[PDB]
């Protein structure tokens, strides 16, 4: 089967959803990081 | 095995910084079919078809959220 | 009314009238007995 | 003790009905020549 | 039919009664069935495709249940 | 070990023949004997005879009634009154026969006589099952 | 408690009643090949009666699993 | 009406070949799966697919039905097909048996 | 917590166990054909099979129920098979159901007894050479015995299907708890874990046909 | 209470006496079996004597389950 | 009471011994069928052994029943 | 009493051993109808041996009913 | 605990159960041995029958280790 | 006290391993009546055999007896 | 204390599931002596259904001892 | 104490697995008079089986009584 070129409209879509997830999945784990730490200590 | 790179190498690739302009092309093209509200034309069958496409960068966009947390299974903390 | 007592009440009434009849009287004793079972409960 | 045996038969009766009955199941090229060979013909006085 | 249709008011001109939605799903299970099952030299992906489709029924019900075992807090 | 002989009124198909096994249909209930097999002395109903020669091939006979004796010295006699191979049957002529006794079996009303049709039913079934 | 207590050795003892079960079901399938080996044109006929042991003897048992959990947890 | 000789073209006895080609122009070939991958990861890390003890009984359940589907497929198919051709062959031959017997007549 | 697979599932407050007892009879489709598919010829050759196997036993009047049997195997047959879906509810695994299947069938069969066949049916309470100092015992056992044969009967199916699925899913549970240890035992319980999977399969087959069979010869003992 | 927590571990173990029938109804109907492999023409006879052995084993069997039940709930 | 509750414990264990003749009677009509299929022209001496098995082992059998009751209404 | 308690749970379990003999005495008396049905010219030699199996069976049942009486009244 | 202690018990208890299979896996692999020695051609039949005999003897067996388990950390 | 009352289950429960000395002797002295109808010439043979059998079965039965009063009075 | 108590009841208990591999594996070796007496050729073929059954039955003797060691001393 | 107390009920019924040998061993030395009166030219041969499973199967016995004293003494 011979591929086919994604438009790149889409290409442009993926990859910078790709990035801002990266962004967004170590901003979000710096964020809940202090608290998670902080309810594990307060629960004991 | 290796005919997954054969098909990558055409559609899994970075895009190049030259087809950029062609990306915003239809970025205004869709935008424009919004002002006008010209979407109704469109049959329902391209109407699922689009929505998928926009459900699949939706989805690179959790698969780059899981890679940015270091995690798989939600948030390790 | 059609094609309900058509398709469902002639093909079983063979049996709903004549093999199944002691089912029945089966089925009220079976509801007697999860009432007393659902009254005590 | 089998039913016949209660029954009052014997093993050579048993085996002369039960012999017989693998005759006539035998195909037609076979049944006349296996009959021959297998017949009696002595004659109690 | 729809895939074709692009009218709101399509979803209006249906028969929502209980003849015709009985209908509705009757057409769907004739056209599911000819097209995977009634077909000689067939095949058991026309079966395995209803099981799919029953096991995801069935998480769904069953997820007020296991949203309780997560594995994460978030 | 084990000397075979399988024989009939007019055949001789072994003859203190060295083979390894052997399969009867008893009254008793079936069995297959090897060599050293503890002694025995059955006598035969309707049902297969297979016979398992050294190199590993099997011979499979009829046999209508007989007996049979395994012997201390590892020694056998198969002695079968109407020993046939099984291509010279057909299965019509059996589940005719077989139809034309049960007939006969419902129809019979006195003891002996109905014993004769049951041994010659259980006949024509051991033949359609042993054919096919 | 000592009621929460004792519903865990009353349930346990009523379990030992399966092997009951283990053993009867050992015996219809160990007849069943002794039966099958003398006749086996029965085949057929001799299954239908394993199974309808089989039926009957795990019945027994799994009357005793019936009381292990009316204890454990219907009371 | 006779029988179509062939079903659906289903892959991985889950999604009809349909959805592929549906898929096939705008985002290619690798589309369909790609849309997979990150459908299941999104569901099993936002915590729509809780992993629990069913999902090994279903890892076991889905290894058999694989494995009894991949050995006795072929067997159920053919014996289907057996059955079919067989009650076709006694059939026609009943319908010889008429003719031959009033070309008697 | 552990019992989560055998409550009533409901779905956006609906009972969704009224959809999953009507589905199994949707795997057997029907054809006025006289040649037709794969599935309804294996299906029907099976339907066959089973009849025979079930209704060979039977005088003419016992043979009546022989849509009854068939469709109840069947139906038990593919309910207890569909249950082993991850996630499924084996609405077999519920003892209202099972109650409301061999109630009805068991008391339809003694009562077809009681209604003919009255002094044999009598009669069957006492074994035929059974001594007289023996006799006034052996009447109070089996009327106790035949009082509980529907109780055995429903009660031989929910805990041998629910003790079935528990177990495959505590073993299940065990290989979870395993994955984050060492690797080759988590292959060993999961080794354990497919050759339940089989067992499961085989017991799903068995419990149909051995509820069936049970109702077969209580009809058989009354006609 | 004492009395309610020994009547869990008392109706518990008598039901351990069930496991008696769950192994003498394998025999039964493993014997019946062997015997109609040897005889099937008694087929019928045979049968007559495994239901009269299967209730007579049983029945030892309620026995228990009574006693399981008189001091569960009748006590 | 501590005298009470035990009287549970105690009729409930005897009853085990009720599973002895579960089995036992199991054995004796199931050795019935074999050795009627064998030489069923005995049928009535080999029932009259097979009552004489039957009795002596349900002796032992009620014997434990004798005392499950002895210790819990009789003490 | 703890004491007094004791001794029920005792001579309770002590009982279970009954059902050794009440499986046994099935076997003996199961063994005479196959070893008579075969030979049933023997029937005295062989019911010889089975009063032997019998007594000698039963004796290990009473000396658990021994223990059981023993426990439940000797101490 | 008096729970924490009882749940040693009651898993203890259960696992006796297990004791039945280890008898009617004996009794299916003996009669397997038997019954080849009878008819050794059907050697293939045989075996099929003892596999499905060992996996519903075990099958009880598993039940017990089933509750043991249950007991001892589901609870 | 507490050991004294432990003393008496304890010496109770180890006597129902008599039960399985029970069980085994009635399969010895049961194959005597089977093994002496069919060689009837071999009986002073197979009596030395039974009583081979008869002895290491209730060797293990005596065990349990001795576990049973080694509680009961050596502590 | 009255877990390291009822830890020695929890061990003592589950060994009872030993006592079903003692009677499992005298009924396959001795079903080997029968088999084998009736078809001594086959020795070498019959011994090897010996030890799989004889290693599948003290299989399930060992998981008690398991249950027996893992409420010891891994508890 | 409560431990010392518990020893005594936990070395008393692992002594019950005790039972399985007693059964097991019935079975080999039945099974040995059986297949020597079919074939007693094997008699050497035989008796070399039935010492072997006399063996393997009082090791399951003695494991009991192992568990029996490893508690009552080793602990």
């Amino acid at each position: 089967v011979p591929p086919v070129q994604v438009s790149p409209l889409i290409k442009l879509g993926r990859y910078s959803a790709l990035f801002l997830g990266v962004a967004y999945g170590a901003t979000r784990y710096n964020y809940l990081k202090p608290r998670a730490e902080e309810e594990r200590r307060i629960a004991a | 095995l290796a005919t997954f790179w054969y098909y990558a190498k055409v559609e899994l690739v970075p895009p190049t910084p030259a087809e950029i302009p062609r990306a915003i092309q239809s970025l205004k093209k869709i935008v424009n079919s919004a002002q006008t509200g010209s979407f109704k034309q469109l049959t329902v069958k391209e109407a699922v078809l689009n929505g998928l496409v926009a459900t699949e960068v939706l989805m690179w966009f959790y698969v780059g959220e899981i890679i940015g947390k270091r995690g798989i299974i939600g948030y390790d903390v | 009314l059609q094609s309900i007592i058509k398709n469902i009440w002639i093909p079983m009434k063979p049996y709903y009238t004549k093999v199944y009849q002691e089912i029945w009287i089966g089925m009220g004793l079976m509801g007697f007995i999860v009432y007393k079972i659902r009254a005590a409960d | 003790v089998a039913y016949w045996r209660q029954a009052g038969l014997s093993y050579i009766r048993y085996s002369q009905i039960c012999a017989k009955a693998v005759r006539d199941a035998l195909k037609t090229e076979f049944k006349a020549n296996a009959e021959k060979t297998s017949g009696s013909n002595v004659k109690i006085v | 039919e729809v895939k074709l249709g692009e009218l709101p008011s399509w979803i209006l001109m249906r028969d929502f009664s209980p003849s015709g939605i009985f209908g509705a799903f009757q057409r769907g299970y004739y056209r599911y069935y000819n097209k995977y099952i009634n077909v000689k030299k067939g095949s058991i992906s026309g079966i395995t495709m209803v099981l799919a489709c029953y096991v995801l029924f069935s998480y769904s019900f069953s997820y007020k249940h296991l949203k309780h075992e997560r594995l994460r807090k978030y | 070990q084990m000397s075979f002989t399988f024989a009939s009124p007019t055949q001789v198909f072994f003859n203190g023949a060295n083979v390894r096994q052997v399969d009867v249909p008893t009254l008793t209930g079936a069995f297959g004997i090897l060599a050293a097999h503890v002694p025995t002395l059955q006598v035969l109903r309707p049902g297969l005879v297979v016979v398992h020669a050294e190199d590993g091939t099997t011979s499979k006979y009829f046999v209508s009634s007989g007996s049979i004796a395994v012997n201390a010295d590892s020694s056998v006699q198969l002695l079968a009154e109407e020993a046939v191979t099984l291509d010279m049957l057909d299965l019509g002529a059996a589940k005719a026969n077989l139809e034309k006794a049960q007939a006969e079996l419902v129809g019979t009303a006195d003891e002996a006589t109905r014993a004769e049709i049951q041994i010659r039913i259980e006949a024509n079934e051991a033949l359609v099952k042993a054919l096919e | 408690d000592i009621d929460t207590a004792a519903k865990f050795i009353g349930a346990g003892a009523a379990t030992v009643g399966v092997a009951g079960s283990g053993a009867g079901i050992g015996t219809v399938f160990g007849s069943l090949i002794i039966g099958y080996a003398r006749n086996p044109s029965l085949k057929q006929q001799l299954f239908s009666y394993a199974i309808l042991g089989f039926a009957l003897s795990e019945a027994m048992g799994l009357f005793c699993l019936m009381v292990a959990f009316l204890i454990l947890f219907a009371m | 009406p006779p029988l179509p000789e062939y079903g659906g073209k289903v892959r991985y006895g889950l999604i009809p070949e349909e959805f592929f080609q549906f898929l096939y122009p705008k985002t290619g070939v690798t589309g369909p799966y790609v849309l997979g991958t990150g459908l299941i990861l999104y569901a099993l890390s936002k915590e729509i697919y809780v992993i629990s003890a069913e999902t090994f009984t279903a890892l076991s359940v889905l290894g058999v039905m694989v494995y009894g589907i991949k050995k006795y497929g072929p067997f159920v198919a053919d014996f289907a097909d057996k059955l079919n051709e067989q009650k076709l062959a006694q059939l026609e031959e009943a319908k010889q048996a008429s003719i031959q017997h009033i070309q008697n007549a | 917590n552990l019992f989560a697979s055998f409550i009533a599932p409901t779905i956006l407050g609906l009972p969704a166990a009224v959809l999953i007892i009507l589905f199994p009879p949707l795997l057997i489709p029907t054809s006025k054909y006289l040649i037709n598919n794969r599935l309804i010829t294996t299906q029907q050759w099976l339907i066959k099979l089973t009849s025979k196997q079930m209704m060979t036993m039977h005088n003419t009047k016992g043979r009546t129920w022989s849509l009854m049997l068939v469709s109840l195997i069947i139906f038990i047959a593919t309910t207890n098979l569909l249950g082993l879906l991850p996630h499924s509810f084996t609405p077999t695994t519920q003892l209202s159901m099972n109650l409301a299947m061999a109630i009805p069938l068991w008391a339809g069969t003694v009562i077809m007894g009681f209604r003919s066949k009255i002094k044999n049916a009598l009669a069957h309470f006492l074994p035929q050479g059974t001594p007289t100092p023996l006799i006034p015992m052996l009447v109070i056992i089996e009327t106790i015995s035949l009082l509980i044969q529907p109780m055995a009967l429903a009660v031989r199916l929910t805990a041998n299907i629910t003790a079935g699925h528990l177990l495959m899913h505590l073993i299940g549970s065990a290989t979870l708890a395993m994955s984050t240890i060492n690797l080759p035992s988590t292959l060993i319980i999961f080794t354990i874990l497919i050759l339940l999977t089989i067992l499961e399969i085989a017991v799903a087959l068995i419990q149909a046909y051995v509820f069936t069979l049970l109702v077969s010869l209580y009809l058989h003992d009354n006609t």
